[PDB]
RNA sequence: CAGGUGGUCAGGUAGAGCAUACCAAGGCGUACGAGAUAACUAUGGUUAAGGAACUCGGCAAAAUGCCCCCGUAACUUCGGG
RNA sequence: AAAUUCCUUGUCGGGUAAGUUCCGACCUGCACGAAUGGCGUAACGACUUCUCAACUGUCUCAACCAUAGACUCGGCGAAA
RNA sequence: CUCGAUGUCGGCUCGUCGCAUCCUGGGGCUGGAGCAGGUCCCAAGGGUUGGGCUGUUCGCCCAUUAAAGCGGCACGCGAGCUGGGUUUAGAACGUCGUGAGACAGUUCGGUCUCUAUCCGCCGCGCGCGUCAGAAACUUGAGGAAACCUGUCCCUAGUACGAGAGGACCGGGACGGACGAACCUCUGGUGCACCAGUUGUCCCGCCAGGGGCACCGCUGGAUAGCCACGUUCGGUCAGGAUAACCGCUGAAAGCAUCUAAGCGGGAAACCUUCUCCAAGAUCAGGUUUCUCACCCACUUGGUGGGAUAAGGCCCCCCGCAGAACACGGGUUCAAUAGGUCAGACCUGGAAGCUCAGUAAUGGGUGUAGGGAACUGGUGCUAACCGGCCGAAAACUU
């Protein structure tokens, strides 16, 4: 039933649809995958199947995974990644080698993109959890940004674990669920999706079908 | 618009200027735009008038500065901020509208306030 | 060149004349009020164009009733039925925001 | 160019635009530089863009040449034989070449110099 | 804040000896008939003749 | 050692001016440097819509600001304001 | 009802959408009062206090930029 | 206990816990017709507004709301902030004292220090381990985060009710607050962008430009970062239950939800959704690659040396970033720069010429200038290279 494919997030843009009002899209070109792999419960002990994404030179992949490319009788690509499936194989519906284009998914489906959020390096907990500060005039001494109290007292003498503090911020798997496909242009494999998708233009994208739906 | 926030009267009840104090809609509700109800209190009134200096009146936003986008894409903004003061069930107290008025309005189910307007874009 | 020209090219708009700010343009726009879907007119000097093709946006501005009211439409929006061009502007500038304290004869743009 | 991304050199970027124009006067008035890495580094391409104007040559391009320069002798010499040296030759007309740093604070050194 | 006591001897030592130099790897240069080593970075600078060997 | 120290001289253009800006004569670059788009602190800058809702308190900031010409209230000790 | 009034945010009026502060009064002056001066007073105040216009990052509610630190490398090298 | 010092009210910032529950959720009784309510039982998942006055906590008032809960934590929180009050030295009023002075009486004024050693907490690395050395993909023991709610419409003016009024249960639409991601739009910013402009100095002068004056000022402004912007989310369904409601049914020929046994039952709990996670020392699994030598010796699960697979350092970079790490590239190369062409920003360059006495204007000409985005190009630099790195057995 879970379907999915990999993809690169090629940038935003906007259409109009029928009722002539605008969506704002982003393009993902959820180029050809191939299965590469097939877990079964029996050998692995859960059902899963991976997917190769992404074109490379031969002589940029090791020898290791150069013999996994060969063992699956495909040319090595430049990602790999396991779709899990529900915990029944029914083991069918996939072959090794065979080949994923973008109309896997129609017009008007609903899907969750994974992606991996832009980096924000090292943040303040203004910008990273949403604190307020102290004011900025009325007497505040050097505090305008920082966090405040970070306890109690004697009792507990102590900070507690999970305090929101300062550090690094982005660089995360992130998943948006329930984004409508509003076009799949089969001719350059390319998923327009209405909203915003996790990561920089150029980042690998896995795309599920949606499972709240 | 919010609390505190300054309006033109763009009716003829008598009043120039309300003040907002509270934006309807729910609790800790923070913006008005076009077609949102307010709870007002007259600032400057022409005298002899209907309404008085301190009376507290309910107000629908009609013009707005800050821009509006509209779900075709567009967007329509105005050079002032203007309120109608308008009875409990919707309907203004004045008897004619002055200026322009935004299409929320129309959604907002002010047909009164869209019929008597000079113009709604 | 952009990365995205293939997705955009086929829904941009044709018959769509060439204006730049300070021109006078009439522009007629889709209107619904219940089941009747009539065509308002909107006659103002763009003030602003913001380019970019099928996400290229423009601004109109007009004075109705005592108050100026300023609209920005998308350039290739489908609820634009047509745009007519009354007049040439003459400018020295690209975005016209100087007009949104002018008013009556001030407020005037040149006729070339 | 592509602006600096971080502090500029030498301080404020006032300091950093009269940096930039002595050391592209010194570069094409000896044709070989000794100097910090990053200053080299901030150097090339702006040094390349004088050259660019220098191999198309008209009056246009001097008086925008003399925009940035202020050494006459310079300018005439950029215009007469810089540009003409280099005009079969698309772009990289400088080379930058590490060198071993220098005591007291232990900076990186480079030299830039025309490619002949 | 200050110091509410010495540090033992191991810990103190803990932290010292992590302040280090780090070694920067040679490689061989043949200038002039004589071989030397320099910084691989250095390579260009020591077959043009910019590096001084003292 | 960013503090203190009496007197004399004192140019140009703009300016009412010994203010201020940029310069002359004449001095000087003053004694750790080189890098690097972290948080945060300091010192400056800009900010949609609102406009004191901040706060003990309009604190701080913003604002006004010049020459010329009109015009200018209560009150007054007749000068003022 | 005060630089004096505890009770006390007395009471009445004004100002505010809402005023323990403010202004005008009442007199029930815990505990005013005539050179330790009484009551007024134009002008004046980096005094205290209340209100308005204008203006604004004070705030709704923050965002971005540059420089000096912080951070990295080389040198010197403390303190409670 | 603390006097060789344990900082005192209120506010701010950040919280965390309890339940004696304010709302939302579930129930029994009712002097519960319906809508509304009263009272008691269960329930802590989330939520619990903005202002006027006062130093205030408290309280009163104004406008809303589903609601505007009560408490603990040194009356949480000053090596996190403030300093209005209290509680130093000045001064005044009233009262008391002959006086010096006093006053839980009032009133104006009145320095808030510290470079983080240890634990703690938030992030990031280095080392070793996980019985050969490596590379890829993974399971999930166990955790973290999240959990809010309104209005309108249909059912239906139906049930109920003399009338007034007016539903339960189900089904839709549109919201408020909050959070996450993102930059297409709107808006902000913009210190190597474009234009105009004041003062002065300079480029010999004119013309054209440049330095300095907050980036001199003013008008715009791609990229990046952003919210005031755009999308999405808090769901459906199971399991074991709380109060409560039962079925069958004795002890005790009746009856009884209970003693045997079996059901229904809530935002609480557990799965389900999102994220972390094998240092989970029980150190997991599926795979693929190397799969090999030499010397010395006390012949050792011995010390060295040299390799394989594979890394690392160096080099060119990044939307990755404090260092470190991470990702990409290294000539079999489009990695950065240059260069060519676009997109976009600005707004019509210089020179020449024509018109005007001149300030200026028209033509050449969608001009010229230009950063970040896209594509081509082998011109510059990615080099003529170093350092690490693979196995006693034995028992069944
Ligand atoms: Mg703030
Ligand atoms: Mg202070
Ligand atoms: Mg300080
Ligand atoms: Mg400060
Ligand atoms: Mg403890
Ligand atoms: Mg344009
Ligand atoms: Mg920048
Ligand atoms: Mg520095
Ligand atoms: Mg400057
Ligand atoms: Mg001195
Ligand atoms: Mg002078
Ligand atoms: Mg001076
Ligand atoms: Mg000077
Ligand atoms: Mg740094
Ligand atoms: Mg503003
Ligand atoms: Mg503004
Ligand atoms: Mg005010
Ligand atoms: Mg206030
Ligand atoms: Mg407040
Ligand atoms: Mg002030
Ligand atoms: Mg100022
Ligand atoms: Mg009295
Ligand atoms: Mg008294
Ligand atoms: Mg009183
Ligand atoms: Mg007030
Ligand atoms: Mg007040
Ligand atoms: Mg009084
Ligand atoms: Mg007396
Ligand atoms: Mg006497
Ligand atoms: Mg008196
Ligand atoms: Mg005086
Ligand atoms: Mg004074
Ligand atoms: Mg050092
Ligand atoms: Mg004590
Ligand atoms: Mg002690
Ligand atoms: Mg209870
Ligand atoms: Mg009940
Ligand atoms: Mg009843
Ligand atoms: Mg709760
Ligand atoms: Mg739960
Ligand atoms: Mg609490
Ligand atoms: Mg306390
Ligand atoms: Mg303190
Ligand atoms: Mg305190
Ligand atoms: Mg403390
Ligand atoms: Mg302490
Ligand atoms: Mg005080
Ligand atoms: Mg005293
Ligand atoms: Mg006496
Ligand atoms: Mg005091
Ligand atoms: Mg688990
Ligand atoms: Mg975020
Ligand atoms: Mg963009
Ligand atoms: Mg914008
Ligand atoms: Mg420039
Ligand atoms: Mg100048
Ligand atoms: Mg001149
Ligand atoms: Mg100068
Ligand atoms: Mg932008
Ligand atoms: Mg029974
Ligand atoms: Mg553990
Ligand atoms: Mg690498
Ligand atoms: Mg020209």
């Amino acid at each position: 039933a879970r379907k999915g494919i990999l993809g690169t997030k090629l940038g935003m843009t906007q259409v109009f649809d029928e009722s002539n009002r605008v969506v704002p899209v982003t393009v993902v070109k959820a180029g050809p995958n191939v299965v590469t792999r097939i877990r079964t419960p029996e050998r692995d002990g859960y059902s899963a199947v991976q997917l190769a994404y992404g074109e490379i030179s031969p002589r940029k992949v090791n020898k290791p995974l150069t013999g996994q490319y060969t063992a699956a009788g495909v040319n090595p690509r430049r990602y790999l990644a396991e779709l899990r499936l529900d915990d029944s194989d029914a083991a069918t519906e996939y072959q090794v080698g065979q080949e994923l284009t973008a109309e896997i998914f129609a017009d008007g489906s609903y899907v969750d993109v994974t992606g991996t959020s832009k980096g924000k390096g090292f943040a303040g907990t203004m910008k990273r959890h949403g604190f307020r500060g102290q004011g900025a005039s009325h007497g505040a001494q050097a505090v305008h940004r920082r966090p405040g109290s970070i306890g109690g007292c004697a009792t507990p003498a102590r900070v507690f674990k999970g305090t929101r503090m300062a550090g690094r911020m982005g660089n995360d798997r992130v998943t948006v669920l329930n984004l409508l496909v509003h076009k799949v242009d089969a001719e350059n494999g390319v998923l327009l999706i209405k909203g915003a998708v996790p990561g920089r233009t150029g980042g690998l994208v896995m795309v599920r079908s949606a499972i709240k739906r | 618009i919010q609390q505190e926030s300054r309006l033109k009267v763009a009716d003829n009840t008598g009043a120039k200027e309300i003040l907002c104090i509270r934006v309807l809609g729910g609790s800790s509700r923070r913006y008005a735009g076009i077609g949102d109800v307010i709870v007002a209190t007259v600032k400057d009134a022409i005298p002899g008038g209907n309404v008085k200096r301190g009376d507290v009146v309910k107000a629908v936003v009609v013009r707005t500065v800050k821009e509006r986008r509209r779900p075709d894409g567009s967007y329509i903004k105005f050079d002032e901020n203007a309120a109608v003061i308008i009875k409990p069930d919707n309907d203004p107290r004045g008897t004619r509208i002055f200026g322009p008025v935004g299409r929320e309005l129309r959604e907002k189910r002010f047909m009164k306030i869209i019929s008597l307007a000079p113009e709604v874009l | 060149m952009n990365r995205l020209d293939f997705v955009d090219k086929p829904s941009l708009r044709d018959d769509i004349p060439a204006f730049n700010p300070g021109d006078t343009i009439n522009v007629h726009v889709k209107v619904i009020e219940g089941a009747k879907e009539r065509l308002q007119v909107f006659k103002g000097v763009v003030i602003r164009r913001q380019g970019g093709g099928i996400r290229e946006t423009f601004t109109v501005r007009k004075e109705s009733y005592g108050v100026g009211v300023e609209r920005t439409f998308p350039v290739h929006s489908p609820n634009i039925d047509h745009i007519e061009v009354v007049t040439r502007g003459d400018v020295r500038r690209a975005k016209l925001y100087y007009l949104r304290e002018l008013r009556g004869k001030k407020a005037k743009i040149k006729e070339k | 160019p592509k602006p600096t991304k971080g502090p500029r050199l030498g301080g404020s970027s006032s300091h950093q635009k009269a940096i930039l124009a002595n050391l592209a006067t010194s570069l094409f008035e000896h044709g070989r530089i000794t100097t910090t890495e990053p200053k080299a580094r901030a150097l090339r391409p702006y040094a390349e863009k004088l050259i660019t104007h220098a191999k198309k040559g008209a009056l246009h391009n001097r008086r925008e040449v003399l925009k940035k320069l202020r050494d006459k002798d310079v300018v005439h010499t950029l215009f007469a034989e810089i540009g003409p040296f280099f005009a079969d030759r698309d772009g990289g007309y400088t080379r930058i070449i590490k060198i071993e740093a220098r005591k007291g604070d232990n900076a990186p050194m480079a030299v830039i110099e025309l490619v002949r | 804040a200050v110091p509410k006591r010495r540090k033992s001897r191991s810990n103190t030592r803990s932290r010292r000896s992590q302040w280090k130099a780090a070694k920067t790897e040679l490689v061989g240069v043949t200038v002039a008939g004589h071989a030397h080593k320099v910084p691989r970075r250095l390579l260009k600078a020591a077959r043009l003749g910019l590096i001084d060997f003292d």
